[PDB]
């Protein structure tokens, strides 16, 4: 229960259970190209002149309409993936919520849901400081400082 | 060099208003198509007025403003455009300058052309005495439609050009011997608040269109007032609760009558701030509720609302943004012209921009 | 115009010497290489910097 | 301000609950701002942290 | 008393006009220019194999 | 609104030094309250000295209450000799784009409406102090719309405390606090009897059904979880439906024709609906970008179009 | 509520305010040495800081 | 709390006057039992400070 | 002020047709700009979260974004001008009716969700959801009429106006489609009235038309429940829906050479408050 | 009585019968009750000589 199964993860003891944790992380890498000697036909227009005041200042958004015609049978670019920067995503362990999410029916007894709330909502590095808005995107609490 | 404005056009039946009498530049007012209004009354009134009697009503009035030429009551074109100056000696017996009141109707009663014109004085504000107490309120209905610029004349229609938005004094009339005009209001209405509240600092000011009304059983008034003030549209709710406030007094108390209240005093007090004390109070879970073997345990409580002087029978006022005067100093001046052989107390508004704006009741 | 006569390319050039002195090519720019205790810093009681 | 984790290691607090937090015996020792080691001429090198 | 302040010198930049004919990318393209394109709907190019 | 635009022209004194001058320069874009719309006033009119009552500097309440009696203007440029706005309520400009700079401890984003809060956070009341003129310039806090009607609510609330913690807010998980101070009896029961009218006037007879609809609420948010994050931890219907079971009136008078459940959702629109602009202020001004970002920096400019 | 925590009454003196708080109850039960390490193990504990 | 009456009847006037006291919250001490010491690091509790 | 919403490429040919019948018809967009893609425009382009929204959801965007009118159609790009910045340059911009209620000269013009019954392009999968643009003083009824009816289910389908008659009835989605205002509506009312009804506890005990008007004339004279922590809960929530229910008119028609009612599917020239 | 700021006697039923004894008939005192906020008004008079 999830109640019961609180007690058994604080108190260090193992219910019969296994988990397979899965994230994400996303990488900045170094690229080669290669293309061949007419990969692309491009025919561009004639540019035009607009003009509209903003702030006491006047814009002049100038524009270009142009074309992409690709005239290769077959492939003519190459992505070469070749070295790796620094990796963006640090490889820590941040447990998902799900008290952020919303369209699960609660347990009935509302003596016993304010309970589990103020027990994982409470001393969270995830879970919403303020109560989750009916309607809006509920928010993370923001960290002092990124490292 | 013209500023931007917009002119309106409407195929207009002369039966309450009339651009040749009202010369160029008086304000005007647009209706609904009154097949609304008695359906309305039968449905939104307060419990116990006869309801019928905006469709009695109305009914004398339409029937009233052929009585000959054989002309038909119902028809695809209508007259939904109340004059101004119709409009304030309609409701001239509830005013305090009776005087000069009687000075509008002077020329409203003769100038129009018609065939017993006044037949109709006493009957049209006798249907905003209709509008009142079967509770379709006359600004849920009327609706601001421009100054007149010009018109151009049949036997009872007629083109009616006015100014939606903008400023008045831009819009071309159609005789170029005096091609603009001005807003030429009765000085029975245009009441200000600058020397009345102790504003006397020169300023931008705002003008505003007012209603009053005044609920009793068969004692009910209607005014229109057309107010410069240099107040903004948020702060009017207090300025104008300091002067019809009494009018505030009376709908309060003799605007609820024919409700039965429940007899005696049965609804006690609230306990929920007792009940919750207790721990040894009995609860229900979310499943329990909606059951009877858990629902009768709990506290049974039956509140009767009946016989309270709602929101919507307190209204007192209601206002409309209508345009502002953005010069240094407002410049008004107070002169009396002359509507063929009845001259009248005339306020000439000077400078008037156009903006409508929705309504707001004071309740 | 946007690209003038800058200020100071209106000047003459300065006279010249020969000066001994260490010349490296790193990458693709001449660098002097130049060790500076020996001029300056010698024998006197200042620490080297 | 310890309702946050620790910005290094993101899964806990510190690594101290004696030298890490306000008004703690690891604040009372080395701290100019209450002046127990003003006196000595001695550097105590945790005066920077 | 005699004072100065001192306004040394204005330096400013050149922007690089880059053309991209002078670029080694332009082989990749077929530049053809049109005095006009927003008068065109869907046109095409047609292949033979 | 006039075609060529119309930008009063608040005049600068004569003496005024070398550190108070480029002190007015980083005013560029700021809310400027004008309490007429006259063409030529004085910094004397705009500083807060020309704020005060007999006396009596108010507390952050009644300098809310104070803004709806004035017309709050933005500075677009400023002259060494006169400072011209704009006023909000009358006529932007030509283009109907006037630029603000944001004061606010939060960003914007696009399309959201402003309404202006007195400087209530703490660390930030920064008023731009002219020494050789002896002024002090407020200038008031733009933040988004549903911030000013907590912001309100949580200083109208805090002064019913008074009568007989709170001061906590969160907003895109930037915690931010605001300002504790005693509150003066005076401004604060000029807002309680704001809402107690308009309280009382939103109870209509057609209220009695919707009031017996509590246990179907109450069971609906058993099964589905939408009612569940609806009502909430810290809400009063709870625990209201726990221990009351209500039930309908027997009959009406003249019942029939008229639809009561109508009439109390009419009347709820137009009192207690519009509550949030009887407490604060309106909400002229949203903000409208032209290419630049879906967010707008703190302490960056904004283009402006106006709004309802 | 017997079962976990104890039930001393203050007209005996409480936790905070005696000589040997609740952690040396709870030593006695969570160890795993036996009877004759911690006899000493206890007599450890009651040296006074 | 001082010792009031004789020690025959002293914990009947406990449990008869401290039954509603013990079961507003969580006793701190006894909940710093089954602690796990890299539990105790983070911010899960409130008594770090 | 002409913006350009590009359509991209692969038209089929009943769809070039399509975009052809809507001529004159409301769009909301996010940000203007002078070029902008068809995708971003769509229904598709806010169906953000994992249900699609319904009418309260599409309530919210309406007010984040800036509503524009479409003039002209070219086959490549659909040109718009939007109703904040367009229209101050250029006077009246022509505007179709989807109503089944006929225009007015002089009536404001709000927007509702197409709640009473919708271009679908299947060369380019996307619905096109587009709003109603009927006068604001009946928008304060119907919407008013449509929760009613929610409360019903936990006589009312007569409307009139300008001389017709109007049933919004014509069942199955459109109640399960407004769900969510039906359990906001109820919500804000039953806190606000136990709320009101905590802090002064007599409100429903005194003698209505004897005594409480003395309560009524005094006001207008110039464990623990949370309750003051909840008041936040009440006034952020009914202080968001004031503008949500507001239906603020962009939109006025002042009619010029024409006729004076507009009827269903033919045009209104439009004007924005100057 | 124009004035406000000064703390008013307990008893309300005597704080309104001085002013009802000292402001009714005056050539200065206001006619309509203060108002709540910032400045009381004068009577108008009907003439000046």
């Amino acid at each position: 229960s999830p109640v019961a199964l609180h007690h058994q993860l604080k108190t260090g003891l193992h219910p019969g259970f296994g988990f397979t944790v899965v994230r994400q992380d996303r990488f900045v890498t170094e690229n080669v190209l290669f293309s061949e000697r007419a990969s692309e036909a491009y025919f561009l227009g004639q540019l035009q002149v607009a003009r509209h005041e903003t702030g006491g200042g006047v814009n002049f958004t100038l524009t270009q309409p142009r074309g992409n015609v690709d005239l290769g049978v077959g492939y003519t670019a190459v992505v070469a993936t070749a070295t790796v920067r620094n990796p963006v995503t640090d490889m820590g362990n941040l447990p998902q919520n799900f008290y952020l999410g919303r369209g699960a029916p609660p347990l009935l007894d509302n003596a016993a849901a304010v309970y589990l709330r103020n027990a994982v909502v409470a001393g969270n590095r995830l879970g919403p400081a303020q109560p989750v808005p009916v309607f809006g995107c509920a928010q993370v609490p923001r960290r002092a400082g990124m490292d | 060099g013209s500023p931007r404005h917009h002119l309106t056009r409407q195929v207009i039946l002369t039966d309450l208003c009339q651009p040749n009498a009202d010369r160029a530049g008086t304000l005007l007012l647009a209706l609904r198509h009154p097949a609304d209004l008695p359906h309305l009354a039968h449905q939104r009134a307060p419990p116990g007025r006869q309801t019928e009697r905006l469709g009695e009503a109305w009914g004398q009035l339409m029937e009233a403003t052929a009585l000959g030429s054989g002309r038909a009551e119902s028809g695809c074109t209508r007259a939904g455009l109340v004059s101004f100056n119709f409009l304030v000696a309609a409701c001239a017996a509830s005013y305090d300058a009776r005087d000069a009141a009687d000075a509008v109707r002077a020329h409203v009663t003769a100038n129009y052309r018609g065939t017993r014109v006044g037949a109709r004085l006493d009957r049209f504000s006798e249907c905003l005495r209709a509008m009142v107490h079967t509770h379709v309120f006359p600004h849920e209905v009327m609706r601001f439609f421009g100054g007149l610029v010009s018109w151009v004349t049949q036997d009872e229609l007629a083109s009616v050009t006015a100014v939606c938005a903008g400023p008045q004094e831009a819009a071309h009339t159609g005789h170029p011997g005096r091609p603009r005009s001005a807003v030429i209001l009765p000085a029975c209405a245009f009441v200000d608040l600058d020397a009345e509240l102790g504003l006397g600092g020169p300023g931008a000011a705002f003008l505003y269109l007012v209603f009053t009304y005044r609920q009793r059983r068969d004692q009910e008034l209607c005014c229109v007032y057309v107010i410069k003030s240099q107040l903004p549209p948020r702060g009017l709710e207090p300025a104008l609760e300091r002067l019809f406030g009494r009018l505030r007094i009376t709908n309060t108390i003799h605007g609820t009558e024919d409700m039965t209240p429940p007899a005696p005093n049965r609804n006690p007090d609230f306990p929920l701030a007792g009940l919750a004390a207790n721990p040894q109070t009995p609860r229900c879970s979310a499943g329990q509720v909606t059951n009877p073997q858990f629902a009768d345990r709990l506290y049974r409580w039956q509140p009767d609302l009946r016989g309270r002087p709602t929101a919507r029978t307190c209204t007192y006022a209601a206002f409309a943004e209508l345009g502002m005067m953005p010069e240094d100093s407002p410049r008004c001046l107070h002169r009396t012209e002359r509507f063929g052989a009845v001259s009248v107390p005339v306020v000439i508004l000077e400078g008037v921009v156009w903006r409508p704006g929705e309504w707001r009741a004071c309740a | 115009d946007l690209n003038r006569q800058t200020l100071d390319e209106l000047e003459s050039a300065p006279q010249t010497t020969r000066v001994r002195a260490d010349l490296v090519s790193i990458g693709e720019k001449l660098v002097f290489l130049e060790a500076l205790e020996k001029r300056i810093y010698a024998a006197t009681n200042v620490p080297y910097p | 301000d310890h309702g946050q984790s620790d910005p290094s290691r993101a899964f806990a607090a510190t690594a101290n609950p004696w030298a890490s937090q306000r008004f703690s015996y690891g604040d009372l020792l080395y701290n100019g701002a209450y002046h127990l080691n003003g006196a000595s001429p001695v550097l105590s090198p945790c005066f920077k942290f | 008393d005699v004072e100065f302040d001192a306004l040394l010198g204005s330096y400013c930049n050149t922007l690089s006009l880059v053309r991209f004919l002078e670029l080694g990318l332009s082989v990749a393209c077929v530049c053809t220019k049109f005095p006009e394109l927003a008068y065109m709907n869907e046109g095409r190019v047609q292949f033979e194999v | 609104m006039l075609a060529d635009g119309f930008e009063t022209d608040i005049a600068i004194p004569s003496g005024i030094s070398r550190p108070d001058a480029a002190a007015l320069q980083r005013c560029e874009g700021r809310v400027v309250f004008l309490p007429t719309i006259r063409r030529q006033l004085t910094l004397a009119d705009v500083a807060h000295e020309s704020f005060v009552s007999g006396g009596v500097s108010p507390d952050t309440l009644g300098l809310l209450l104070a803004y709806r009696r004035r017309f709050p203007a933005v500075i677009t440029r400023v002259l060494p000799t006169r400072i011209v706005a704009c006023p909000l309520d009358v006529g932007l400009t030509h283009a109907g784009t006037v630029n603000l700079r944001n004061t606010s401890p939060v960003d914007l984003c696009n399309g959201d409406p402003i309404s202006l809060v007195p400087p209530v956070f703490e660390g930030q009341a920064t008023d731009v102090r002219l020494d050789s003129l002896d002024l002090t310039l407020r200038f008031p806090v733009p933040l988004p719309s549903p911030l000013a009607r907590e912001i309100v609510a949580r200083l109208v609330a805090r002064g019913i405390r008074d009568l007989n913690d709170l001061n906590v807010l969160y907003y895109n998980g930037s915690r931010l606090s605001l300002l504790a101070d005693v509150q003066q009896l005076g401004p604060v029961n000029a807002e309680l009897r704001s809402l107690v009218l308009n309280m009382v006037y939103s109870i209509t007879e057609g209220t009695t059904i919707i009031l017996t609809l509590i246990p179907r609420l109450f069971a609906l948010s058993a099964q589905d979880g939408y009612v569940n994050a609806l009502l909430q931890m810290q809400s009063v219907t709870r625990e209201a439906a726990q221990l009351i079971h209500p039930e309908a009136p027997a009959l009406m008078q003249d019942g029939e024709r008229r639809l009561p459940l109508y009439e109390a959702l009419v009347a709820w629109l137009t009192h207690a609906g519009q509550l949030g602009d009887t407490l604060a202020l309106a909400p002229v001004v949203r903000v409208c970008t032209f290419d630049g970002a879906a967010v707008v920096r703190s302490g960056d400019m904004a283009p402006v179009i106006r709004y309802p | 509520l017997s079962r976990q925590v104890p039930l001393v009454p203050p007209a005996l003196g409480a936790n905070y305010f005696s000589s040997i708080r609740q952690p040396v109850v709870q030593h006695v039960r969570e160890s795993a040495a036996g009877e004759n390490a911690l006899t000493y193990a206890l007599m450890a504990g009651y040296f006074k800081i | 709390a001082a010792p009031a009456g004789p020690a025959a009847d002293m914990q009947q006037l406990f449990l008869n006057a401290w039954g509603q006291r013990l079961a507003h919250g969580r006793v701190r001490w006894v909940a710093e039992g089954q602690m796990t010491p890299e539990q105790f690091m983070q911010p899960d509790n409130a008594n770090l400070a």
